[PDB]
């Protein structure tokens, strides 16, 4: 008779995109919604961001801008229907820079000499202070994994690794097209990354 | 110097495999490691602070834990080795943990003295005047 | 800072009253305190060297002496107090003997932890991620 | 039947003036002289400066110039007559900067406003390298004791202390002459000094 708490709450961050996520209480009625609440680690003060959300994800980037200067956060979600509510279900872990998934803005390819130059525009998110560029926060140890595919070819790849947003790739001449993807990281940290959207370049 | 970046990571990795088991429990949410420690770190007691902290985490903290939550035993120990292992690679590149290293000159000498029996006492006391000329030399280095 | 010049002197004075009794005996004439020590002093182990030396002179050297030549007992002890006394006025003006001081932040914290029983273990392990963010902060200070 | 060693050998140093001194063997015959020998602490190598000296003092400044950059010396004297000689009598202590008696070149007095200015020319010894000025060796902690006498007056003095080679003295006007002496030292060290030669100044 007393509403069920949401099974689990968790973050799905990316450089300024700290969306919260949760799973629905079983038998969720068409009138039930959820309440999203935050907490700046260091102050026993929970702040209610949302009173009602008929979604299973809320974007908390804006109230978590200090993420990369703070010591994490704690979110928690609650189910609401009529006068009753479900116990709060807090995030299992603290939300810091640790859990942010490293992605990359894009990659442009230029076919030169007989080699290919490529610069990696890091991500530039709208809701991101000027004082906080991907380079500021992550000043040193930016490495990338590069996967190059050939076409016409088979769905196979060559793997390389660099330490700057501008790399090159020793070309042998004989191909009709190359495609590349990147995956960033910071050696000092264990943050997982995400392979960029494929960016092909015709050699012909 | 040695392996700066990497060894840091090898460390956080040992933690990612435990971050949960422990963050689950943590209920009160006030910062223990107050930024004041980051101040002793940005200070001259910096080497002491860091050494006192590692001393803290491998003797008090983890020990009382590995046992406390047995199911955690195996992994706390793992982290607590990447720590032991960081200490070394650290108090090697002298530039970082000098307060944990020990002078060879002081040993060579401490050696000579031991291999001079009853006489070692005399020469030691006879050069103390120089010892004082050194200590002063050390003070002008400020 | 505290009393730089003077305390040095107060020290050599305690020696002038003994310089003899000991320099009389000294027969072989090779330098024990090799200038290499002055090198560990002009180095990062500098604090260690000096602390190791004082540790040397008050535990090995003098001790074995004060007794060795009883007639010297009273005065070696005197010097060996201006030493004890220099140590302090020194590991006070932190700028000089940091390797002998201990962080308050590490205690305050080490305090909090002790006054949190079974729970202290959890929060300690939960913020270790921050500890690592500090240690790295300390390394960029080089 | 075997010549007697000199009772004792000792130094009477002053900024570059490291004269050695000794007492005669008893019943010193008119044909006995002494042999002066040095030793740079750090090398078991005694060097004979003099083969024969019918004096009781030898000036070793020249072979001890490194005094203020070295770790002391050890002198020793021996008695010689015919084919026999006396055992060597070494100095009881090592000769370093410690045992150098601090003196001062001079002092010039100028009677101004109603006060007296005085600068202390430190000592400039001939046999002293340029690289070694009294200021070089003794860079910091030069203090002086000043004794001022009044005339016409009684053989009494006022005592003061400064920290620079140029000091002044609050004058009250009513005197007919003042005389001053100085005594140098270095707070870091316990070196004894020597009161300068009196340097009077007529106020009239």
């Amino acid at each position: 008779t007393e509403l069920p708490s949401p099974p689990s709450v968790w973050f799905e961050a990316e450089f300024f995109h700290h969306i919260l996520h949760w799973t629905p209480i079983p038998q969720q009625s068409e009138s039930t919604c959820y309440e999203v609440a935050l907490l700046r680690y260091g102050i026993e003060s929970w702040n209610s961001i949302s009173q009602c959300s008929q979604t299973l994800s809320y974007d908390l980037t804006a109230v978590t801008l200090d993420l990369y200067h703070s010591n994490g956060y704690r979110a928690r979600v609650r189910a609401v229907d009529g006068s009753r509510h479900s116990q709060w279900t807090v995030t299992n872990t603290r939300f810091s820079v640790d859990e942010v998934t490293l992605t990359v803005g894009s990659v442009n390819l230029e076919i030169h000499n007989g080699f290919i130059l490529g610069k990696i525009q890091l991500p530039r998110p709208k809701m991101a202070p000027a004082q906080d560029t991907y380079e500021s926060i992550f000043s040193h140890f930016r490495e990338y994994e590069i996967a190059i595919r050939k076409v016409p070819g088979q769905f196979t790849f060559t793997h390389k690794k660099v330490k700057h947003e501008q790399f090159s790739l020793l070309t042998s001449g004989e191909v009709g097209e190359f495609c590349v993807q990147v995956k960033p990281s910071v050696a000092s940290r264990s943050n997982k990354g995400m392979w960029s959207k494929e960016e092909c370049i015709s050699l012909t | 110097c040695d392996n700066f970046p990497q060894m840091l990571r090898d460390l956080r990795d040992a933690f990612s495999r435990v971050k949960t088991f422990f963050q689950t429990k943590d209920e009160v949410d006030n910062l223990l490691l107050k930024e004041s420690l980051l101040e002793d770190f940005k200070g001259y007691l910096g080497c002491q602070a860091l050494s006192e902290m590692i001393q803290f985490y491998l003797e008090e903290v983890m020990p009382q834990a590995e046992n406390q939550d047995p199911e955690a035993k195996d992994h706390v120990n793992s982290l607590g080795e990447n720590l032991k292992t960081l200490r070394l690679r650290l108090r090697r590149c002298h530039r970082f943990l000098p307060c944990e290293n020990k002078s060879k000159a002081v040993e060579q000498i401490k050696n000579a003295f031991n291999k001079l029996q009853e006489k070692g006492i005399y020469k030691a006391m006879s050069e103390f005047d120089i010892f004082i000329n050194y200590i002063e030399a050390y003070m002008t280095i400020k």
